[PDB]
RNA sequence: UAACUUGGGAGUCAGAACAUGGGUGAUAAGGUCCGUGUUCGAAAGGGAAACAGCCCAGACCACCAGCUAAGGUCCCAAAAUAUAUGUUAAGUGGAAAAGGAUGUGGCGUUGUGACACUGCGCCGAAAAUGUACCGGGGCUAAACAUAUUACCGAAGCUGUGGAUUGUCCUUUG
RNA sequence: UUGGCACCUCGAUGUCGGCUCAUCGCAUCCUGGGGCUGUAGUCGGUCCCAAGGGUUGGGCUGUUCGCCCAUUAAAGCGGUA
RNA sequence: GGGAUAAGUGCUGAAAGCAUCUAAGCAUGAAGCCCCCCUCAAGAUGAGAUUUCCCAACUGGUUAUAAGAUCCCUCAAAG
């Protein structure tokens, strides 16, 4: 059936967070601190939005 | 397992659509005067001059 | 100007100057040939036709009288070990369609 | 012997307009798939396309019969385990009427390769507006 | 609410009526009523 | 227009379903055993969607001719969105009982109420990959009941030509 | 399920129970919505709609079923050789 | 959080001078349906769209070239 599991390439998704906080806006070093752990690498491109709920 | 049916010389053929080997990817040499490979060492006269 | 004959148990649409194909007629070759069915005549000329028109004719130079392609039968029955082969040319004679 | 066969050449090709406002589903899908198959006119022949190209307007706005608005299930199913769809006709004529007649019309015309060229000569929107004023359609009412 | 394929009036003052196309007993004792005749 | 006799030569001794009369079984079985019939066996063609045995019908061969058979005429898909009169609203048609019930039409008997027979419907009606009990679209007529026409429709029959066997001599044709 | 028949397979269609992975039906175990109760309330009984998700870990037994232990909202019933 | 709904509850109301949730019509009502949330997706052959870039010389057509992309090499956050 589709939908079967098995063996193949892992991780590399879009995969979206939500309901994180900002813990400090650093303003004049341009950082934001959110609280918690991100999806992606280091260096990895993240865009920051607010929560649709 | 073992084939359930001998594969057609069409199948087979169209299987060995991408057994080429492409060409290396080679240059002439401007001393030596000939076909080199790049980023190597010529053949026939010495040197590289990178 | 064209014509529906009756032949050989088929109508055919016959115009001039063509040449048709039709069954074994008795005739020889380069001879002369009087169609009488004829159910419908005229194109553009006229348009009468009543069960046989019974007016008009067609006239008819027989060009030759031979014999088409061997068709070959040939049928079985599976696992039954009954086959047959057969064949078969079919005699025509072609005409040119001298006048209406 | 003498059978005149359609040829490329041979061809022609017209465009119509069918209002769908008021007309129950499938007998005027019946009528639409004669037209768009090909065979109003006398030069029929099976192994192409004489046929026309038909410009249905007004699909959200067929009438059904009975109680056919919340019967009629249409269901599809995406090949996935146990997963099959449905919908009913009244939700399909105000979600997407421009579907349910395409649904009802090739469902009426062969499934070959032939079928599915005449099955894209239908053309289908759900009002009074069609932008195919480019192509000289002609009013056509249900014989 | 006795839902059972015979509905029949039990006391003089329950009655046989459709709804839906399902064949119902209303009555005012609330036990007597009835469906799917 | 077969039948018997006397001769030479065999094959067969696993039968199947369908209708029907029975036994057995459980008024189970595509069960099993017998009487009678048909078809398959050994039979292609059309209809039953597909489907040896069901209904129609027995293919010498060619034809881009015509008429019908079961079965059908809205589209897939050839031919009636035929005709006259009614019934059914359940998608019944297009799977099933006991029993229930101001569904509805006909007809008759009865003191606006009550009854016997009836036509068509409702409930009773729950299964596993996917709608999934019309072949599909779709249908309120493209479903039913009775009667008129038309037509489609097969390798059936007819027309034409041909090929082999025969029997009659019109005229050895 | 226990059977009946003997229609496919004996020039091969590999067994029961566990493990991995599941997927489907609904004749619903829990959670959702109701009717009636000989429903005071809590807690229940019996029907009705509902299949979205969930449905424990051990002892004994080859064991399925089955009994016991300790919980849980619950410890569902079946099909898929 | 919505929109439509099942069982259910109705509101108005004749068929049937009344009664009636139903036939017309109008409401409410589930972890279920369709949305909302997360992802993939225009080979969606019905092949969508927005922005930006490139665009000349000869013989019915062609050519190399442009924008661009690679072969080749140093690699990893990818494999």
């Amino acid at each position: 059936f589709k939908g079967q599991k098995m063996p193949g390439r892992m991780g590399g998704n879009t995969v979206t967070v939500q309901n994180l906080e900002v813990v400090q806006v650093d303003t004049e070093n341009k950082v934001i601190l959110v609280k918690g752990n991100v999806p992606g690498p280091k260096k990895g491109l993240v865009e920051i939005r607010t929560s649709i709920k | 397992a073992v084939p359930k049916r001998r594969t057609s010389k069409t199948r087979k053929n169209k299987r060995r659509t991408h057994f080429k080997i492409s060409v290396p990817g080679m240059t002439e040499c401007p001393n030596c005067g000939e076909y080199k490979l790049s980023h190597r060492v010529c053949k026939n006269c010495g040197s590289y001059n990178g | 100007m064209f014509a529906i004959i009756e032949t050989g148990g088929k109508q055919i649409k016959v115009e001039e100057g063509q040449e048709i194909f039709v069954e074994k007629l008795d005739v020889n070759e380069g001879d002369t040939f009087t169609f009488d069915k004829v159910l419908f005549v005229g194109g553009d000329s006229v348009k009468v036709g009543a069960p046989t028109v019974e007016g008009a004719t067609v006239t008819a130079t027989v060009n030759k009288q031979g014999r088409g392609k061997k068709i070959t039968v040939f049928t079985y029955k599976r696992r039954k070990n009954s086959k047959r082969k057969k064949g078969h040319r079919q005699p025509y004679t072609k005409l040119t369609i001298d006048k209406i | 012997r003498q059978t005149f066969m359609a040829n490329e050449s041979n061809i022609e090709r017209k465009w119509y307009v069918i209002d769908a406002e008021g007309q129950t589903l499938g007998r005027l899908s019946s009528e639409v798939a004669s037209i768009l198959r090909g065979k109003n006119k006398v030069t029929y022949t099976p192994h192409v396309d004489t046929g026309d190209y038909v410009i249905v307007i007004n699909a959200s706005k067929i009438e059904f019969t009975g109680n056919k608005e919340t019967d009629k299930v249409y269901y599809r199913h995406s090949n996935h385990p146990g997963g099959i769809k449905s919908i009913t006709a009244g939700e399909l004529r105000r979600t997407n009427p421009e579907r349910l007649i395409e649904n009802s019309i090739k469902g009426m015309l062969p499934s070959t390769r032939l079928g599915e060229k005449q099955g894209k000569k239908l053309f289908v929107y759900g009002g009074a507006e069609h932008p195919h004023a480019a192509q000289q359609p002609e009013n056509y009412e249900l014989r | 609410m006795k839902v059972r394929p015979s509905v029949k009036p039990i006391c003089e003052k329950c009655k046989v009526i459709k709804r839906k196309g399902k064949v119902m007993v209303i009555c005012e004792n609330p036990k007597h009523k009835q469906r799917q005749g």
